[PDB]
C-alpha cells in the first residue's frame, strides 16, 4: 500500500548498483579478474566457486535475494501493481509447465526459475486432472496469469494453440490491468512493452505468411494494425514510419538481432524515465529493469570471459 | 456434542485385506490413518494393481468426458457391477459415437458459420467472374471492402494498367466487392501497391479460398443448403444417444469412481509381509455397525477398537457434530466455521437457543413473518418436488437436505419471531393505525402492547437494559466455557485468563453502574474492588501482559449487544413511518386511492424488506459468531474432520 | 418560545449525516474488494456480502441516537 | 417559533446532503469495480448491480429521517 | 417572522449542494472507469451510460427535498 | 427582507459552491480519463465531450435551485 | 474509516483462502470499541439530558 516505505528500500537498493565503468573495465578480463571484481561485487556474495555455471547460479541467487523481496514486503493496490513487474519469469514457468504436461517429461525436467508464488504450488500443479483444476491450484488472488488461464481455459483440455492464445490473453489482461490502475507511467511503460512485443512477434513472424490479425494483439499505442500488416509484409518503411514515438532509432533495420537490441534499448530508455516518479511505483520498476540490464550485462560478461569473446564480438551489447 | 470417536486396527492376509477393504468401503463409516512408522511395510500394492487402477481411472475420466460432451452432470446412483474390460467395451461405443457426433457438430457449425459469412459476396463475385474464371492471362484481385472509397484504390489502379484494370464494385452492400483485373505479374505488383494503400484479398479457409470461384460458390451454396438439416439431425441423434445411454454411463461412472476410490484407499494400507494391517478412527455410535462389518472378514480377522486420547494431543482425531434432533438443523450455520479441538465446547446448542430469539427481537413485522411463512411454503413445495434448487445467476445449487434444514430453521425462527412480534404488537408494521389491534392509552382500539416501541420515552431504557442483560449473560457463558475448557484441558493459563477477564468485566460493570449509573454505591464498591483485585491477581498468576486492551475489547464485545435493540428499533421506526405514510396518503388523502396508495406502500415496504432484512438477520449471527465463539476461542488449529470411506452411491 | 428543539434537530441531522458518511466510507473500499472478489469467482460471494453488510452497525447506532433524540423531542 | 422552525430545516439539510455525500462515496469505488467487471465480461452485471444498489439503504434511511423532520416541521 | 425562511433556504441549499457533491464524487470514478471501457470498446457504451446515470437518484432525492423545503418556504 | 434576504443569499452561495465542488470533483477524473483516451487516439472526441458534459447536470440543478432562491428573493 | 481498509485487506485474505476467516473477523470487530465508547458517552449525555 505505502508506495514510500518500499521506495526507501528501493532507493537503498538503487544505491547498490554498479556503474558503467564496472563493465567498461570488465571489457578486458580473463574470468579471474572478472571473478575478483565479482568478488568485490555484492552479487558475488553468493559466489560459490569457479566456472560459468556457478557464476550464473550465483547471479540467479543474487537476483532472488535483491529482486525477489520486491514481490513481498507489500500489500494492497501497491502489491497488485508491483506484482505485474516481475511477471515474465512466471509466465515462462507456466509455459514450461504446460509444455511439460502436454509433452510427458519429468516434473523435475525444467529447472523452474524463481518467480512470485510458491514453488511448492508449481510442484503440486504437476499432478492435476483438470486444466481448470490446475489453474485453481495455481490461483492467487492478484495473479493476472490465474485470471488469464482460466478465461483462456474454456476452449479444450490442453493445446499448444491454447498456450499461444493464453499468452495473447495474458498480454491482453496485463494491458487491461495496466489501464485499470491509478499509475500515470506504468500504463505507458506496459503499453510500450506491448507494442514492442507486437513488433517482436511481427519480426519473428515476418515472411511466415500466416494471418497477421490472428497474430496481432491489442493494447498498444505506437503502431497500427495496418502498420502491423505492413510489418508482416516485407516493408521496412513501416519501421521507418515510427517517428516521434519511442521507436526512434529503430529505422532502416531488417535483422531481428539488432532490431530487438534497439527495442530493448528504447525500452530501457523509457525505463530511465521512471526516476521522475519518486512517489509512485515506477521508480521501483526502473530499479527492477536496471537490475535486469545488469543481469543481461552480467551473463554477457560471464560468457565473454568464459569463452574468451572479442571486445568487438560484444561491442553491440553495451552501447546503451 | 462430539462423540468418542475411537481408533481401530485390524490385520489379515493381503487378499483378505482387499476383501475387507471392499467391505469397509461398502461399510464406509471410518476415516483412515497412515500408521507408517514401525514393523510394517509400505503396502505398495502391485504394478498389476497400478495398471488396473490406471485403467479404471481412465475409464472414469472417459465417462466424465462423455457426460461433459453429452452435457450431462455426474449424478451419483447405484452402480453397475461389471468387468473392467466389459465396462470399457460398454463405454467405448457410446463414447465413440458421441465423439464423432461432437466433432461433426463442431465442424458443421463452423462450416455453416463460414458459409453464411461470405455466401452472397461469393455469389456476386462469381457473377462478376463470368469473364475471367480461370483465364490464363489476368488475375482477379477481389476485395470485399468498406463503402465507396473506390478512388483511393483507383489511384493505385491508375498506377496500374491505365485504360485497363477492369475494376468495379457491384453489389452486396455489406461490403463493396471491388473486383480488379489487369494481368498476372503487374497485377501482383498493383495488389502490393493497393495493400500499401490498404486492401485485402478474399482469402476464405478450407477450399472456398482455395478452389475456383465458381466451384467455391457452388460448394458454399451446397453447404449452406445442406448444413441445417444435418445440424438438426446431429442434435437429434445426440439427444437420442444421451436419453438412451445416460443411465448406463452414470452407473458405469459410479462403479468406476467406487473402484477407483477403493484403489486409492488400497494405497493407504499397512502390509505385514504377505499379510496386511489397517487402522483409523470411527465414532462409538456405529461400533455395532463396525462389528457387523467386521463379521464379513474371513474368520473375522480381528479388529480392535481401542479408545481415543485425552485432552492432551488428539489432533488426527476425526471430528463430527452428533447433535440432537432438535439440534440437528442448527449445524448448517455452524458449518461455515472450522471444527473443534476434540473436547472443545460445542456451542451449536446456544446458536439455536439464542439466534432465533435475537432474530425475533429484531424483526417484529407479522406481515413480513407471514411472507416468510409463504416463502417457506414455496421452498417446502420445491423440497417436495425433490428437485435440487438451481439458481443460475446466483449459482446456487442445493440438495434438499440443506434446503430442509433451512426451512426447519426458518420455521423455528418464525415461531419466536411471531411471539416477539405479538410482544411488540405490529402486524405488517403498524396496522393499529388502520385497525387498532394494538392498545395504547392514546387511542385504545384493541389489545394492549407489551412493548409499544413507537414511543421511546418509556421503552428505550428497558430495551437497552434487556439487550445489555442478554449480552452480559452470553459473555458470562462464554468466559465460563473458556475457564471450564481450561480446567478440562488442565492448562491453567486459559482458565485463569478466563477467570481474570470475567472478574474484570464484573468489576467494570459494577463500577459503571455505580459511578455512571445510579446512586447508592455502597453495595458495589467492594464489588468493584474485588473485581479489580481478581483481575490483578490473575495478572500476577498469568503474567501474559494481556492488558486492559484485552479487557476493554471484551467490554466492547459485551456492550455491542445493544445493536440488536438498535436494528430492531430502526426497522420498526422505518416500517411504522412507511405504514403511516401509506395509510395517510390512502385514507386521509382521499380514501379513494387506497388500492393505489396501499400497493405503492406495500411495494416500498417490500423493497425496504429486501434491502434491510438480510443484514438485519445477519447482525444476529454476526454477533453470535463474534461473541460466543470468540470468548470461547474457537480459532485454534481448526481440527481434522471425519473423512470416512465415501461410497458415493 | 424555544429553539432547543431546532438545535436538537440540527444535531440529529448532523449525526445522521456523519454516520451515513462514515458508513459509505467503509462501504466504498468494502464493496471495491468484494466486487473484485466477485470478479475473481462466484465462490466467496456470500462472505463478501456478509463483510459488506457488516459495516451497517455504525449507521444503525446513528439511527438509534437519532431516534433517541426524537424521543427526547 | 420563528427560530425553532428555522433550525429544523437546516438540520434536515445537514442530514440529507451529507447522507447523499456518503452514498456517492460508497457508490464511487463500487461502481468503478462494477464497470471493470462488466468490461471483463458481459456475465457479471447482475451482482455488480446488486452491490451498486446495496448502498442506497442509508440514503433511504436518511430520507426517512428527513420525512421525520418535515413531520416535526 | 425573523431568521426562519433564510435558515430554511440555507438548509435546502446545503442539502442540494452536498447531494451534488456526493453525486459528483460517485460520478468521478464511475465516468473514469466508463471512459476507460469506452476507449477499450464502443460496444460497452450502454452499460457505462447506465452506470453513470445510476448516481443521479441522490440528485433527484435532493431536488425533491429542496422542493419540499421550498413549499415549506 | 431584514435578515432573510442575506441568509437566503448565503444559502444560495453555499449551494452553488458545493455544487461546483462536486461537479469539478467529477470532472477531474472524467477529464483525466478523457485526456488519456485523447492521447490514445483522436477518434474519441465525439464521446469524450459527452462524458465531460455528463457532470454538468449537477451544476444545472444547483443553478436552478439558486434561481428559485432568487425568485423567492 | 478504520473499517474500510481493514475490511478490504480482510476480503483479500478471504479471497486467498477460506481458512483465515476467523482472524479476519477478529480484526474486523476490533475497531468497534470507538463506536462503543461513543454510544457510552451518548448514553451519558442522554442521562444528563
Amino acid at each position: 500500500d505505502d508506495f514510500a516505505y518500499l521506495n526507501a528500500r528501493v532507493r537503498v537498493r538503487r544505491g547498490t548498483l554498479l556503474k558503467e565503468s564496472f563493465f567498461q573495465e570488465a571489457l578486458d578480463l580473463s574470468f579471474a579478474d572478472f571473478l575478483r571484481l565479482l568478488s568485490e561485487t555484492v552479487y558475488g556474495g553468493e559466489l560459490a566457486g569457479q566456472g560459468l555455471p556457478d557464476v550464473d547460479r550465483a547471479v540467479l541467487r543474487t537476483q532472488a535475494k535483491l529482486v525477489g523481496d520486491l514481490p513481498r514486503l507489500v500489500t494492497g493496490e501497491a502489491r497488485e501493481a508491483v506484482r505485474l513487474l516481475l511477471l515474465r519469469n512466471d509466465l515462462h514457468n507456466l509455459q514450461a509447465l504446460l509444455r511439460a504436461k502436454a509433452t510427458g517429461r519429468p516434473f523435475e525436467e525444467v529447472l523452474l526459475l524463481p518467480g512470485t508464488l510458491r514453488e511448492e504450488v508449481w510442484r503440486q500443479a504437476y499432478e492435476a486432472q483438470d486444466p481448470a483444476g490446475m489453474a485453481q491450484v495455481l490461483a492467487v488472488p492478484g495473479h493476472p496469469l490465474a485470471r488469464a488461464l482460466r478465461a483462456v481455459l474454456r476452449e479444450t483440455q490442453d493445446l499448444a494453440r491454447v498456450e499461444a492464445l493464453l499468452a495473447k490473453r495474458f498480454f491482453e489482461d496485463v494491458a487491461k490491468a495496466a489501464k485499470g490502475l491509478d499509475q500515470p507511467a506504468l500504463r505507458d511503460y506496459l503499453a510500450l512493452e506491448v507494442d514492442a512485443e507486437n513488433l517482436r512477434t511481427a519480426f519473428k513472424l515476418q515472411g511466415s505468411g500466416l494471418a497477421p490479425d490472428a497474430f496481432f494483439l491489442k493494447g498498444g499505442r505506437f503502431v497500427d494494425r495496418v502498420r502491423f500488416a505492413r510489418l508482416m509484409e516485407g516493408d521496412y518503411a513501416v519501421l521507418d514510419e515510427l517517428s516521434g514515438t519511442p521507436f526512434s532509432g529503430l529505422s532502416g533495420v531488417r535483422d531481428l538481432k539488432a532490431l530487438e537490441r534497439g527495442l530493448r534499448c528504447v525500452l530501457l530508455k523509457e525505463a530511465k524515465k521512471g526516476v521522475q516518479d519518486p512517489l509512485g511505483v515506477g521508480l521501483v520498476l526502473a530499479y527492477v529493469k536496471e537490475r535486469e540490464w545488469e543481469a543481461v550485462r552480467l551473463r554477457l560478461l560471464a560468457r565473454r570471459a568464459y569463452f574468451g569473446l572479442p571486445r568487438a564480438q560484444v561491442e553491440e551489447e553495451v552501447v546503451c | 456434542m462430539i462423540a468418542p470417536m475411537e481408533k481401530l486396527v485390524l490385520a489379515g492376509p493381503k487378499g483378505r485385506a482387499k476383501e475387507l477393504l471392499q467391505s469397509l468401503q461398502q461399510a464406509g463409516v471410518v476415516h483412515l490413518e497412515t500408521l507408517r512408522p514401525e514393523a510394517l511395510s509400505a503396502y505398495q500394492l502391485s504394478p498389476e494393481e497400478r495398471a488396473e487402477l490406471r485403467r479404471w481411472e481412465a475409464v472414469s475420466a472417459g465417462a466424465e468426458h462423455t457426460l461433459s460432451l453429452l452435457g450431462l452432470e455426474a449424478e451419483p446412483a447405484r452402480p453397475f457391477p461389471e468387468g473392467l474390460e466389459a465396462a470399457e467395451k460398454a463405454l467405448s461405443p457410446i463414447q465413440a459415437h458421441a465423439e464423432g457426433l461432437t466433432r461433426q457438430k463442431q465442424e458443421l457449425e463452423e462450416e455453416l458459420a463460414l458459409a453464411q459469412a461470405y455466401l452472397e459476396p461469393l455469389e456476386r463475385l462469381a457473377a462478376l467472374a463470368h469473364g475471367l474464371d480461370k483465364s490464363p492471362f489476368l488475375r482477379v484481385i477481389p476485395f470485399l471492402l468498406t463503402e465507396k472509397e473506390l478512388p483511393l484504390v483507383e489511384e493505385a489502379l491508375r498506377k496500374a494498367l491505365e485504360d485497363r484494370y477492369l475494376l468495379a464494385h457491384e453489389a452486396y452492400a455489406g461490403g463493396v466487392a471491388a473486383l480488379v483485373v489487369v494481368h498476372r505479374k503487374e497485377v501482383d505488383q498493383a495488389k502490393a501497391a493497393l495493400s500499401r494503400a490498404g486492401v485485402a484479398e478474399l482469402r476464405l479457409p478450407g477450399a472456398l479460398g482455395e478452389l475456383p470461384l465458381s466451384e467455391a460458390a457452388r460448394r458454399l451454396k451446397e453447404r449452406a443448403e445442406a448444413a441445417p438439416r444435418e445440424l438438426s439431425e446431429v442434435r437429434q441423434h445426440l439427444a437420442k444417444l444421451a436419453r438412451e445411454s445416460a443411465s448406463t454411463l452414470q452407473s458405469l461412472w459410479t462403479r468406476a469412481q467406487d473402484e477407483v476410490a477403493r484403489l486409492k484407499a488400497l494405497e493407504e494400507l499397512a502390509s505385514g509381509r504377505f499379510g496386511f494391517a489397517l487402522l483409523g478412527y470411527v465414532p462409538v455410535k456405529a461400533k455395532p455397525k463396525v462389528e457387523e462389518a467386521l463379521a464379513r472378514h474371513k474368520e473375522s480377522v480381528v479388529y480392535a477398537f481401542e479408545p481415543v486420547d485425552e485432552h492432551h494431543e488428539a489432533d488426527r482425531i476425526p471430528v463430527v457434530l452428533d447433535n440432537p434432533p432438535w439440534a440437528k438443523p442448527f449445524e448448517l450455520l455452524v458449518s461455515f466455521l472450522n471444527t473443534p479441538k476434540y473436547g472443545t465446547f460445542d456451542p451449536t446448542p446456544v446458536v439455536p437457543v439464542f439466534f432465533p430469539f435475537w432474530f425475533g427481537m429484531i424483526v417484529g413485522d407479522i406481515g413480513y413473518a407471514l411472507l416468510f411463512y409463504l416463502v417457506g411454503r414455496w421452498l417446502s413445495g420445491y423440497v417436495k418436488r425433490n428437485e435440487p434448487l438451481v439458481i443460475d445467476l446466483f449459482a446456487l445449487k442445493l440438495k434438499p437436505q440443506v434446503i430442509g434444514k433451512l426451512v426447519h430453521i426458518l420455521n423455528w425462527m418464525v415461531f419466536w419471531t411471531v411471539v416477539w412480534g405479538v410482544i411488540y404488537g405490529e402486524f405488517f408494521g403498524t396496522f393499529l393505525e388502520h385497525l387498532g389491534v394494538f392498545g395504547t392509552p392514546e387511542h385504545p382500539g384493541l389489545i394492549p402492547i407489551l412493548i409499544h416501541r413507537i414511543d421511546t420515552a418509556k421503552t428505550a431504557n428497558l430495551l437497552i437494559l434487556l439487550s445489555v442483560a442478554f449480552g452480559v449473560v452470553l459473555v458470562f457463558f462464554g468466559l465460563a466455557l473458556r475457564a471450564y475448557l481450561g480446567l478440562k484441558h488442565r492448562h491453567m493459563a486459559h482458565f485463569w485468563e478466563g477467570v481474570g477477564y470475567l472478574g474484570g468485566l464484573v468489576g467494570v460493570l459494577a463500577l459503571a453502574a455505580s459511578y455512571l449509573g445510579n446512586l447508592q454505591a455502597g453495595w458495589l464498591q467492594g464489588l468493584m474492588y474485588l473485581g479489580f483485585g481478581v483481575f490483578l491477581l490473575a495478572v500476577l498468576m498469568s503474567r501474559i501482559w494481556l492488558m486492559i486492551p484485552e479487557i476493554f475489547t471484551q467490554a466492547g464485545h459485551i456492550l455491542s449487544h445493544i445493536r440488536i435493540y438498535a436494528v430492531g428499533a430502526a426497522g420498526g421506526i422505518l416500517a411504522g413511518l412507511l405504514t403511516d405514510v401509506g395509510f395517510a396518503l390512502a385514507e386521509r388523502l382521499g380514501l379513494l386511492g387506497v388500492l393505489l396508495g396501499l400497493l405503492v406502500a406495500g411495494v416500498l415496504h417490500l423493497l425496504i424488506l429486501l434491502l434491510t432484512t438480510l443484514g438485519h438477520m445477519l447482525q444476529p449471527i454476526r454477533l453470535l459468531w463474534v461473541e460466543f465463539f470468540t470468548k470461547f476461542g474457537f480459532y485454534e488449529e481448526n481440527g481434522r474432520p471425519y473423512r470416512p470411506f465415501k461410497s458415493v452411491r | 418560545g424555544g429553539l432547543d428543539r431546532g438545535l436538537i434537530a440540527v444535531g440529529m441531522g448532523l449525526a445522521v449525516g456523519l454516520a451515513a458518511l462514515g458508513t459509505g466510507v467503509a462501504q466504498a473500499r468494502i464493496g471495491a474488494a468484494g466486487v473484485g472478489a466477485i470478479a475473481e469467482d462466484r465462490s466467496n460471494f456470500g462472505t463478501a456480502l456478509i463483510f459488506l453488510l457488516l459495516p451497517e452497525t455504525l449507521v444503525i447506532f446513528g439511527l438509534l441516537i437519532a431516534f433517541i433524540l426524537n424521543g427526547r423531542l
